[PDB]
C-alpha cells in the first residue's frame, strides 16, 4: 500500500485525514 | 429541520463499535469506490465530466450528456460515448469486498449505489438498489417498448442510435435508451419503495466515495431519523451534510484500517499483504 497508509492526521474531534485526502493536492 | 452531528459519537474508535454492534447498516455509495477499480468519477479533475468538456464540446455543458431533454433533441453524443462507460471486466475493489462481507454476515440493510458498473453484482453483494439505473434493459422513448441489454449492445458499440422495432420506422424520437437514470428523470420504483421500508430500521449510514450533489439521493442523510450515526468515507468532506465522524482518504485505504480493527472475517478480505499464519 501507499507511503505510511496506516496513519491518518485528526483534527479534532472527529477528523481523520488518510492518504489519498483531496486537501493533500496542489 | 436538517440533521445535527451528534456529539457523543466522533472517533474512528466510535465508528470501528458501531460497525461491530449495527446490524441494520445503509451503505451509500457513489462513483468514489470504484476509482481504485480504474473506473473514474464524474466530478474530479481526471473524471468524466472533465473529460466531457474535452471530447464533446459543443455540448451545452457535460453534464447534457446525461439530460434527457438533451437526448430528447438529439441522442447521437451518447450513442457516440455510451460504450466508454458499458460495464466492463473490472474486479471489485475492497469497499465492495466490504459491503458484501457485511451482507453475507446479514449486517447489510441496503446498498444504495449510485454506480452503473454491476461491481457490487460481481462482489456478491445481494441487498443492492441501482438507484440510477443500469444498462441492463432499454426503452423506447416513445412507446416504452422494452427490451435486454444484448439487443441493444451491437448498436452500442457501433455508436448508433439504436431504434425501436414496434414505432413507425418514420418515428425521429423512437429510440431505445438504456435504463440509466437521466436528469429530469425518475428514479426506479425499486429505490423508492427500498427507501420507504428501510428508512425506520436503519441504525447505521455510511456513506463511501460521492459528493452528494444529486437528488434525491442527496437526501436520504436527512430523510433518516436524525439520531443514527452517520459514517463519511470519502476524499472530500461533504460541508452542506453533518457527519458524526469524518474519514477523508481513499476508501480502499481507510475500509483496510477499519478491517483490521474488526478483526475476524474483516481482516481477512485484505489478503495483500499476506499475514502470519501456519501452512
Ligand atoms: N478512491 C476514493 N476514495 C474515496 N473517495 C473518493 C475516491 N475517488 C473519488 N472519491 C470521491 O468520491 C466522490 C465522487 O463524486 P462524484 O464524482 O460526483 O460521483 P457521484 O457522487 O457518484 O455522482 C452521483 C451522480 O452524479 C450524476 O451525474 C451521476 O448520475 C452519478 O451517479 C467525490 O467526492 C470524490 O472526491
Ligand atoms: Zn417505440
Amino acid at each position: 500500500g501507499p507511503h505510511m497508509g496506516s496513519q491518518y492526521l485528526f483534527l479534532p474531534p472527529n477528523r481523520y485525514i488518510f492518504h489519498g485526502a483531496e486537501v493533500y493536492s496542489d | 429541520h436538517m440533521r445535527k452531528k451528534r456529539k457523543d459519537i466522533n472517533t474512528i474508535e466510535d465508528a470501528v463499535k458501531l460497525l461491530q454492534e449495527c446490524k441494520k447498516i445503509i451503505v451509500l455509495t457513489g462513483a468514489g469506490v470504484s476509482v481504485s477499480c480504474g473506473i473514474p468519477d464524474f466530478r474530479s479533475r481526471d473524471g468524466i465530466y472533465a473529460r466531457l468538456a474535452v471530447d464533446f464540446p459543443d455540448l451545452p455543458d457535460p453534464q447534457a450528456m446525461f439530460d434527457i431533454e438533451y437526448f430528447r433533441k438529439d441522442p447521437r453524443p451518447f450513442f457516440k460515448f455510451a460504450k466508454e462507460i458499458y460495464p466492463g471486466q473490472f474486479q471489485p475493489s475492497l469497499c465492495h469486498k466490504f459491503i458484501a462481507l457485511s451482507d453475507k454476515e446479514g449486517k447489510l440493510l441496503r446498498n444504495y449505489t449510485q454506480n452503473i458498473d454491476t461491481l457490487e453484482q460481481v462482489a456478491g453483494i445481494q441487498r443492492i438498489i441501482q438507484c440510477h439505473g443500469s444498462f441492463a434493459t432499454a426503452s423506447c422513448l416513445i412507446c416504452k417498448y422494452k427490451v435486454d441489454c444484448e439487443a441493444v449492445r451491437g448498436d452500442i458499440f457501433n455508436q448508433v442510435v439504436p431504434r425501436c422495432p414496434r414505432c413507425p420506422a418514420d418515428e425521429p424520437l423512437a429510440i431505445m435508451k438504456p435504463e440509466i437514470v437521466f436528469f429530469g428523470e425518475n428514479l426506479p420504483e425499486q429505490f423508492h419503495r427500498a427507501m420507504k421500508y428501510d428508512k425506520d430500521e436503519v441504525d447505521l449510514l455510511i456513506v463511501i466515495g460521492s459528493s452528494l450533489k444529486v437528488r434525491p439521493v442527496a437526501l436520504i442523510p436527512s430523510s433518516i431519523p436524525h439520531e443514527v450515526p452517520q459514517i463519511l468515507i470519502n476524499r472530500e468532506p461533504l460541508p452542506h451534510l453533518h457527519f458524526d465522524v469524518e474519514l477523508l482518504g481513499d476508501c480502499d485505504v481507510i475500509i483496510n484500517e477499519l478491517c483490521h480493527r474488526l478483526g475476524g472475517e474483516y481482516a481477512k478480505l485484505c489478503c495483500n499483504p499476506v499475514k502470519l499464519s501456519e501452512i
